């Protein structure tokens, strides 16, 4: 039914918005209401992308397990909330994790999350944009509860993807 | 010296001679392939069969009434045997059997079905026969469609259900051809008209189904037991759980039904060693009882990785201990949900519909 399928990955501290990101993007959902994640979630979404027919499978997440989480993943958004200064410092870490199990070729998308949160802001976007481009990472500031900017973030990533 | 006739426009009645009653029911019931209705509106037989009812009541003959409606659920049973394995025709004769009784109650007479009716509708009313007795029937005659209707379904499925569920790695049956079928059996289910509730309830079961056969193959196989299978398992109950949201059947329950798969799934991938693990798995396992839990991690099978110890075993025994689950460790696979039929009633009128050709029932006369 679809003509190529990519794997994507999301990760970030929890309480980011991590599982709302997936349900706004694949089924128009949003929860004020924080079901916790379990082991990894699943969710997919055909995307059109040129003639081409791409099947978005979204892994989500709360050892072996961790290398299973990112290998064959060939694009991946890294999250973090514009309102919590600490879910930011751990971007690097998350970036550690990334780089030491995924694909050197994976393309990664920092994604500044709740954006709608601006009078809560913790973390001025100029310098997530600079933190982004001088570690080569796509940067992108979206809302999962208002929806601003999430189709863009995951149709971005899938487009660089190819 | 003679009755004449009085004159008068198509009242949506339909009427036979006693002598035809056998070749009525044999073109309109024993015959009639469902494809014959091909591009007509469904349940056409429902409503032909009420507009012969109509005129039974319209001339008082109470004993054409029993001997019809009599004939007719001989008829549909008679089909239904001959065609036990029959997916498509028993949901048509579900669907017309319903409908038939949906007629039966909105046109009744009395006031309580009839809320909903137009003008011209409440005109075509059963005047002289109460008919709940024959509901009774045919609302019994539906409840056994409805199982023999989950019993072909099931029986398609069920063999496709463990290499489907398990064994594929997606991250000898695939899932795709799982769908592939319940597809089959939604469209057969949507062009014959079937009530939304009865095919919201009929996947539902289905669903139960592939939650109970898939948790019971776990719970007898320490093979495939790890938190790789757990993974594969969650994906393809998530992709489960979207073809519903595709069909809009994510209100049916169904999801509901697969909650203890989906916690097989999720133990499956757990930490299992510290107090803290042991703690979050009584927290999150709700809908699975101590002994499958308990059953689960005994099977458990690493793939670099450590297996379930004893003291962490009884130490969830213990936790469990003050909740009483039941002593049955597997599923009943084939329970049986019992259904809910509504009341559906439309706003097609009598008087408009006419027999296609195709039916052979020119032997019919329009009253
Ligand atoms: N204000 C706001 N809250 C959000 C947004 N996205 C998620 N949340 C909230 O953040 C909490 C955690 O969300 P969740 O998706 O479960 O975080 P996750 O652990 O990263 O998956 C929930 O209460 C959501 O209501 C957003 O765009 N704006
Ligand atoms: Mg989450």
């Amino acid at each position: 039914e679809y003509d190529y399928l990519f794997k994507v990955v999301l990760i970030g501290d929890s309480g980011v918005g991590k599982s709302n990101l997936l349900s706004r993007f694949t089924r128009n959902e949003f929860n004020l209401e924080s079901k916790s994640t379990i082991g990894v979630e699943f969710a997919t979404r055909s995307i059109q992308v040129d003639g081409k027919t791409i099947k978005a499978q979204i892994w989500d997440t709360a050892r072996a397990i961790t290398s299973a989480y990112y290998r064959g993943a060939v694009g991946a958004l890294l999250v973090y909330d514009i309102a919590k200064h600490l879910t930011y410092e751990n971007v690097e870490r998350w970036l550690k994790e990334l780089r030491d199990h995924a694909d050197s070729n994976i393309v990664i998308m920092l994604v500044g999350n709740k954006s709608d949160l601006r009078h809560l802001r913790a973390v001025p976007t100029d310098e997530a944009r600079a933190f982004a481009e001088k570690n080569g990472l796509s940067f992108i500031e979206t809302s999962a509860l208002d929806s601003t900017n999430v189709e863009a973030a995951f149709q971005t990533i899938l487009t660089e993807i190819y | 010296v003679t009755v004449q006739r009085k004159e008068k426009d198509f009242q949506g009645m339909l009427e036979y001679h006693k002598e035809d009653e056998a070749l009525l029911i044999r073109n309109l019931v024993t015959d009639l392939k469902p494809q014959m209705l091909s591009g007509t509106v469904p349940c056409l037989p429902a409503y032909i069969l009420y507009m012969c009812i109509r005129h039974a009541d319209y001339t008082n003959d109470d004993l054409k009434v029993h001997s019809l409606l009599t004939s007719t659920i001989n008829g549909i049973k008679k089909v239904l045997k001959k065609h036990n394995d029959d997916f498509e025709m028993t949901s048509f004769w579900l669907s017309n059997t319903c409908r038939l009784l949906h007629c039966l109650k909105q046109y009744s007479g009395d006031e309580g079905f009839m809320t909903q009716n137009t003008a011209k509708q409440n005109e075509h009313c059963l005047k002289n026969f109460d008919l709940t007795e024959y509901r009774q029937v045919l609302s019994d005659l539906s409840i056994q469609i409805y199982q023999q209707l989950i019993k072909i379904a099931e029986g398609v499925l069920q063999p496709m259900i463990v290499s489907a569920m398990l064994e594929n790695e997606s991250i000898s049956y695939c899932l795709e051809a799982i769908i592939r079928q319940m597809n089959a059996f939604h469209t057969v289910m949507c062009d014959q008209g079937l009530d939304p509730e009865i095919i919201l309830q009929v996947f539902k079961q289905l669903f139960y189904m592939i939650n109970a056969v898939t948790l019971n193959n776990l719970l007898l196989r320490k093979d495939v037991c790890s938190w790789s299978t757990g993974m594969q398992l969650r994906y393809n109950i998530s992709q489960l759980e979207e073809w519903l949201r595709g069909r809009n059947l994510h209100q049916s329950g169904a999801v509901q039904t697969m909650e203890p798969l989906i916690q097989a799934a999720q133990l499956l991938q757990l930490k299992k060693k510290t107090q803290e693990d042991a703690e979050a798995i009584c927290s999150l396992c709700t809908s699975l009882s101590t002994q499958q839990i308990v059953k689960i991690l005994n099977l458990y099978t690493p793939l670099f990785e450590e297996r379930v110890t004893v003291a962490f075993i009884r130490t969830i025994q213990a936790q469990l201990q003050e909740r009483n689950d039941p002593q049955q460790l597997l599923l009943d696979a084939k329970h049986m949900f019992p259904v809910l039929f509504p009341f559906n009633p439309s706003s097609l009128t009598m008087d408009s519909i006419h027999i296609p050709a195709c039916l052979n029932l020119e032997f019919l006369n329009e009253v």
